């Protein structure tokens, strides 16, 4: 209901750090493919966790 | 193959991961089938197999 919202701010958003961290069950993604993630440049990211 | 849980569904054409990117890769023209079934009563020892 509180829902937290952050910036990213300057970053190399490289999921594959995170891979010996946690497996990740739902990993859907919109409007952009998870292959192309890592060939792409963001201008603004937000977290919603 | 036999995989954690949590990745059955990076058995996909187009996925990302470990085992989608380090391990398997299946390819985005697979036109076949996938089966996947739990067997933690087959490859599970007590002491973690
Ligand atoms: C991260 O890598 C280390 C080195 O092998 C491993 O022991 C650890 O289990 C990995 N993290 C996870 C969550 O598996
Ligand atoms: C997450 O934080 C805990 C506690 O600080 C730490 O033990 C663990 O290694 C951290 N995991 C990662 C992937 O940074």
């Amino acid at each position: 209901y509180a829902w937290n919202r952050k910036r990213i701010s300057n970053c190399v958003a490289d999921y594959s750090v995170l891979y010996n961290s946690t497996s990740f069950s739902t990993f859907k993604c919109y409007g952009v493919s998870p292959t192309k993630l890592n060939d792409l440049c963001f201008t603004n990211v937000y977290a919603d966790s | 193959f036999v995989v954690r849980g949590d990745e059955v569904r990076q058995i996909a054409p187009g996925q990302t991961g470990k085992i989608a990117d380090y391990n398997y890769k299946l390819p985005d023209d697979f036109t076949g089938c996938v089966i996947a079934w739990n067997s933690n009563n087959l490859d599970s020892k007590v002491g973690g197999n």
